[PDB]
């Protein structure tokens, strides 16, 4: 595989997201780290699918709603940023106020 | 499209050009296999291989660098040798020369 | 005897006339020359050539090399040739034919008992990359860059602090001393840049005397004519380089006023296209001047479908701007122009822009300098075809022009070309081994000062080093004292004289910079074009000799989704 | 001109009169004072104030600070104020108004070319925490504690050995020397404690002469009157501190016999509540004495629904007890009393208990000292309301009382307050930057000796340092020689005189402890209450002046499930 | 009073007559002797024996040990006994009865204030393993081996280079110096081997003078009679060891010609069975000679159902052979013989083969030397029953014979037995603590030079060190200066005299090798059998005294799927 | 658990494979690192089940086909090697030309 440090680091994000994903499935209100990991992983897969940066900046705000997370969480996350390999190289995706 | 693919132009490469060569008939009189490398001083190979050691003095196998010729027990075959270059000084092997020639 | 060319290539790698595809791009290199004597190639392994009395001699350590890279395909600014590389005392000894003079002809690189072997047949070998726009935001950047193939890092910073987030400045004697000490722990050659934004010379001289090899001027600290003039005066007397990030706001004047302040003195312009910073919207016109050494930062290389969308938020965070402050967002927007972004790729292809850099974690990706340089070359070949300088049916010249951008040119610009920058005898043995399928993306071996510092490594407990999982791991060249011996800390002539190394008790090898003031655009290898370039104040259109310069945004790029897990 | 208070707070952080919620607790701090001159605040960024000739001057390095933390909200035992913090030579230079005296008024902290900037607007800045109950079971503890906001660690151990599992003792000259050497590799200030359980003075003197800054007496090695008296005699003559873990078994006598043996001499009592160890069931009565410096270990802070259930098995493993041995389980049970656990929280709120510590991996959590101290404050405000000392509608006094517990008080107790413990001029620049939403839970920046040592860091290859995944990573302040320069190894006056540092070839900065014998309960900042406390031998009820002291167990706590992934 | 044997074993571990199962194998050890005085065993914990005036005395540091391992069950080549182990100054002080002479009888190991305690009751303690066939392909190997229980590593290499992939050679002065420097960063004792394949003595002498403790001859560099004779001549005059990997190809002669070249001089034969390399198909016959010190590499230990299938591809990658070159594949196939593989296990059981090693990442698994040695012992007991030397109903003798293979014998072979190799007074305190259920698979504690260097460690933030996740983590013995003090770098007498340590500025303790030429087969502990062994040139059958030697392939093995996650 | 460095390293391979597994499920053509991780993980589970080295050397070539991966990928993987704990200890599995 010849995994570079950045690829191995992203594996940490993916795994963190697996945790949140399961908890959301049980019907729990996600906390701060769970919410960030879940939305971040979503965007990374979006890039793998070949979606544009613009599309994801939008879609990222519809992953989790205010009623699916703990109180105060939406305000603790004014934005979420993550980079992934799009068909045209690495690009930065910034989702403002992801949880509404 | 194949990443890092080669586009080797067709043809052949002539190896060890402009150097003395000679052919020798060799027979393995041992009970175990013997494999000889391209740059090994032929005259100093395993004593079980019977051939004119005097003719193979200062010679090595005329084969592409890194390859070898195997001799199964009792095997007999004619091989082609090419002469050493450089200083033509042989050191090592079975320690039969250890100097120029 | 005789052997077919195909079988030959499979055994010893390609020879004269054979072409090789660079990774998954459309670039093809052709072997220009082969320094071997057919039939006498040295090969290592069980029953191969490199054995006592055969391809290995009886000479003492002093009469043979410490390391030999067999059957390598060299890709450097001076040529694309097949040959063995000899390394002795941590430096490049010779480029020629390795072996034993006792039985082999034309041996220029003697192999003996003291010689280690690295099999490079079927591999491409290049010099280590050199990034001159590092923000020392975190120490982890050195590993990321080393893995990508960059062996020398020049820049400034003190860690994740506001000043370093925005600028490449290691402020003052105390922080400079601290960072010089911390550098001994990093596996890459390092040279620091101080804060050059001051109108009092002595404040700059102290920094140079403390150890910096250059002074970086950034608009965040005020890139005023007075500051610029001050820094250049000190640079002229201490033989150190000045790197500029001009006044985007046009607050103290326009680009012509800055150029006037520079007064024809040597200077390195950062991200000359402007997105990363500079007089809006025409900082790009600086590349027409002889005293200007222009470089690009990587997020704009090459122009793609997602480039623009990504830039606005990136700009804000880096420079500590406020999206709720109208003036902050307007100044951000004035920096992102599709027009200049597209032109930049062409100017690189023409040789008007001479260097490529990252701008690590401040509008730049530390591990993508090499990768992006090649993506630009691919996109330019695809859109513009062969360069006027090409000869034969290959992209050899375009490859030499682009490789020089992150190797020899950065080295010349910062006065360290006497130590690193290319595969030439006497230079430090900073080499990178690439498999053709992964060229520019993931290296097979990264050598520092004659010792492998990092490489892909499989299961530690496996019976061989190849079983999965294979990922990059630190090697002996990155360990304690061996590291110190294989890396260089560059100092200014003043610092070296002042005994800075002894006082700080620096453990690594020391190198001094020189020739920073004498370099000019004409000295940039394969990238010396001084075009008559203009930018329309209203439309932002870039024109050279009146002709419009532009390119199309890529939707898909090579060296991307086929190699990365994320 | 004029600006609204809200817009002002969003730009430069809160000012006088504004209140701020601490994380997700019910504690609110109010800015007591602001040292700025409205309109002259310094801000860094593209086109901001800190630029040449503007907010940055022309002074030489010697006349300006190396680092400035702009617009910080300081929370310390002496005040909750808004101001800029100047740092020079690794130490706190001044707390005031930063800028350029050439054009700005009231500048006390000059910014020049040699000044690095850390933007603290909207952030709370505190001194680094100090944990005085460390069991050196594993080196990994230093990183865990550093990340939590603790910059100084005092304790003993040699690794995961039985003795260290149970006690904070580095036994003898050889192990002390070995640990002093190993300390150079850790990013926190360190002071070692030796095994003080002996009735032969010379065996203790050797240890002090070898390098320990104190002697820890633990019942596992026999906390007998003779041993205690011996250790205190040596402490009195060598100016080092004694930390006690009394005889739970009442084998040699009751608490009054131990107190008698102490004979009014200065001593630090570990986990004074008793769960972590001490005369059953009344060791808690020690906090009434003037010579006793009482502290709590964190697993009992604060009293919650799961506290009791968790304690029995924890006790056994730590002290190497056998659940199949009746006497071992009975002695464990005599240590866990709901009555004393509940009273402890109140005694802290009243200032009867002066310190908080962990008791790392031996009935304590190394990364939860700060976190738990604040949870107790929250639960106490909720249950008891405002303290008698409060003024105004805020929790300012309660905040000063509790912060002193893990900062200045631990420093005073162990004689290192002249070096660390608070944000005061001349002290080492060990600072922690917190975003209000994560106060006490996850720091934004942890500074050691003037260099950032650890901080949250995003994608190393990203275009900015903010993209995910963000997790704590070591910075330059934690690297090789820079680390040595930014940390302190505390030695006893005897060791320092004996040339221990030179003999062991210690690379870090050395600091000497002093004033361990003269400190008394009255010296503990905001926590000097000496209550008339009693414990009922049968019911275990705690009473002060005859009134029953108790609290209710929390079911849910702040700074918990909202911040942690696990 | 009186106590039942079962209750006694649960409290202090097994005593005389009690048997213990080794992990999940069929091997059972029986306690041969107990050095304690019943009723006077020392135990640590709350309210236990090791407390002031009780099991701990008043003596000064000089009169007591630094570390004591209480109630340990020693398993060494000399005996399987119950006793306390005393460690002082990083070396084994005594094996006896620990305590306080003031109140206890027969105390040989005094415990005082300067004594740290490690509770070993119910644990088996052994000496650290010694692997003499290391390919320094990557630094990560040291941790993998340390975790497995191997504390000394002898071999050669420069990193992941072709030469090191195939051979254990650190070529020449420059690389030797570089690796000696890099060794200071590794937590294991190290001794380097140079490239011994040369027919010019001076080229070998330089290497020995540079620092190597031996010369490894490998067929990849040409294992010719001349080279072999040359290396042995230099070895004879410099007191260093020669390790041989003979000519598989029979290119220069057969095994008898090689043996003739050796001329009765002392030599260590690598992977004597042949799969890892050597004259095909009878290199195995070397174990009949008095001057030959034979060892096995681990991938063939023990003969199982999947052994053969796995070997072909493993062989190719290691020696850089080409599967498309007929001669390369034929020579690979001539190395893998089911006949010799099966016989090897029996020859080990008989003591004809004296050592076991890995051959790290080059047809060997660095973390499985100990594990596989025990699997062979299990399979041999199962197939052949008790050894002729066994006494009583236990496997004590077979256990002593096999443990000597990776401990004392490797130490004797390479002339370092005066420093390490067994638990004997005066030797370096390199000890491994094992829980009986995990013996040979996963250690409880790994001690280096008197300091724990690595151990399983749970949640760093937990209230105890036992909570999950538990995995191996570096301890204080592996940190900076403490590491240097607890490890050894072995040098040749010549290098030591030349001041190599001072010139290279080596920080670790130095040890010199001696007695490499005088050791012979008769000196190998419990493994000195010189059998009249023959190999049929055609059928490859191995016969001793005419009787056929063979064994059956295992389908399932102990110390396998029950302990590993992958 | 007392996880050794080699066990923790294999956890990296497993996780990398979880990524590829999900992407293949969506119907994406796997890239180089995804393909290597997916086939490698398969072999490790084979060993855990108790399959022989010989069986896996064969079965490993039928995990992914040429139409399930990106162009050029099959040629970038001339072979795949991984080791796992078989009932009879650690063994090396080499799958030649896994993708056809």
């Amino acid at each position: 595989m010849e995994l570079t440090p950045r690829e191995k680091d992203k594996l940490l994000l993916f795994t963190a997201a697996l945790v949140a994903e399961r908890r959301l499935a049980r019907g729990l209100k996600l906390n701060y780290p769970e919410s960030v990991a879940l939305i971040s992983a979503f965007i990374m897969e979006g890039a793998r699918d070949g979606k544009s940066v613009a599309s994801l900046m939008e879609e990222g705000r519809h992953v989790l709603t205010r009623e699916q997370v703990m109180e105060g969480v939406p305000e603790m996350i004014p934005d979420i940023q993550v980079e992934a390999t799009f068909p045209d190289g690495s690009k930065l995706v910034t989702v403002h106020n992801p949880i509404i | 499209m194949i990443p890092g693919e080669y586009h080797v132009k067709p043809g052949q490469i002539a190896l060890n050009t402009g150097r003395a060569t000679c052919r020798v008939v060799v027979e393995n009189h041992g009970d175990r296999p013997i494999q000889v490398g391209s740059h090994y001083h032929f005259a100093e190979v395993n004593p079980a291989l019977k051939f004119d050691r005097q003719q193979a003095a200062g010679y090595r196998l005329n084969i592409p660098a890194g390859t070898a010729v195997r001799f199964e027990p009792g095997q007999k075959r004619e091989v082609e040798l090419v002469a050493f270059a450089g200083h033509r000084a042989v050191f090592g092997f079975r320690g039969e020369v250890m100097g120029p020639l | 005897s005789n052997i077919s060319r195909q079988a030959y290539a499979d055994m010893f790698g390609p020879t004269v006339g054979d072409k090789v595809r660079l990774a998954d791009t459309e670039l093809w290199i052709e072997v220009e020359d082969d320094l071997t004597t057919y039939g006498e190639e040295v090969k290592f392994g069980g029953g191969k050539v490199i054995r006592d009395g055969m391809g290995q001699g009886q000479m003492l350590a002093a009469d043979c090399v410490d390391l030999v890279l067999t059957n390598a395909l060299i890709v450097d600014h001076w040529g694309i040739v097949k040959a063995d590389i000899g390394v002795k005392d941590g430096r490049i000894f010779a480029i020629g034919k390795a072996g034993n003079p006792d039985i082999q002809p034309n041996v220029t690189i003697p192999i003996g008992a003291a010689t280690e072997v690295i099999a490079a047949e079927g591999k491409i070998v290049t010099a280590g990359g050199i990034d001159t726009h590092i923000h020392w935001i975190c120490p982890q950047q050195a590993e990321e860059a080393l893995v990508s193939g960059v062996t020398t890092m020049v820049g400034g910073g003190t860690g994740p602090a506001a000043g370093t987030h925005a600028t490449t400045c290691t402020p003052g004697p105390w922080y400079i001393s601290r960072m010089l000490q911390a550098a001994d722990s990093l596996p890459v050659n390092i040279g620091l840049l101080g804060k050059g934004n001051v109108s009092q010379p002595d404040a700059l001289r102290e920094q140079v005397a403390a150890g910096v090899i250059g002074l970086a001027i950034h608009e965040d600290w005020g890139a005023t004519p007075a500051a610029i003039d001050c820094a250049l005066t000190v640079a002229d007397e201490m033989d150190i380089q000045v790197a500029l990030h001009s006044d985007t706001l046009n607050e103290s004047g326009f680009v012509e006023d800055t150029l006037a302040a520079i007064g024809g003195r040597t200077i390195h312009t950062f991200h000359t296209e402007g997105a990363g910073g500079g007089h809006a919207p025409d900082i790009i016109t600086a590349c027409a001047h002889p005293n200007i050494l222009p470089s690009s930062t990587n997020p704009t290389l090459p122009y793609t479908l997602n480039t623009i969308d990504e830039h606005l938020d990136m700009l804000m965070v880096c420079h500590h701007l406020d999206p709720d402050i109208a003036e902050d967002v307007a100044f951000a927007e004035s920096r992102i122009r599709r027009e200049t972004i597209a032109a930049e790729d062409v100017l690189h292809d023409l040789g008007a822009f001479s260097l490529t850099s990252s701008d690590s974690q401040a509008m730049g990706r530390v591990g993508e300098v090499i990768l992006r340089t090649w993506q630009v070359a691919h996109r330019m070949k695809v859109q513009r075809g062969a360069l006027a300088e090409e000869t034969g049916d290959n992209d050899n010249f375009r490859v030499k022009r682009y490789i020089a951008k992150y190797t020899i040119n950065p080295a010349l610009t910062h006065g360290i070309a006497h130590e690193v920058g290319s595969i030439e005898v006497g230079k430090l043995a900073d080499l990178v081994v690439w498999s053709p399928a992964f060229f520019g993306v993931k290296p097979a071996t990264v050598i520092k000062g004659g010792m492998i510092a990092i490489a892909p490594m499989g299961d530690i407990n496996a019976s061989i080093p190849t079983p999965q999982p294979v990922h990059y791991r630190p090697m002996f060249g990155a360990l304690g004292s061996a590291r110190h011996h294989c890396r260089l800390t560059f100092l200014s002539q003043a610092a070296a004289a002042n005994g800075v190394a002894e006082r700080l008790n620096l453990r690594s090898a020391i190198a001094v910079v020189k020739g920073c003031r004498t370099v000019q655009k004409a000295d940039m290898v394969h990238n010396s074009l001084q075009p008559n370039i203009t930018v329309d104040a209203q439309t932002y259109e870039v024109r050279v000799d009146g002709e419009l310069i532009t390119s199309e945004p890529a939707d898909v790029l090579p060296m991307a989704q086929r190699y990365f897990l994320f």
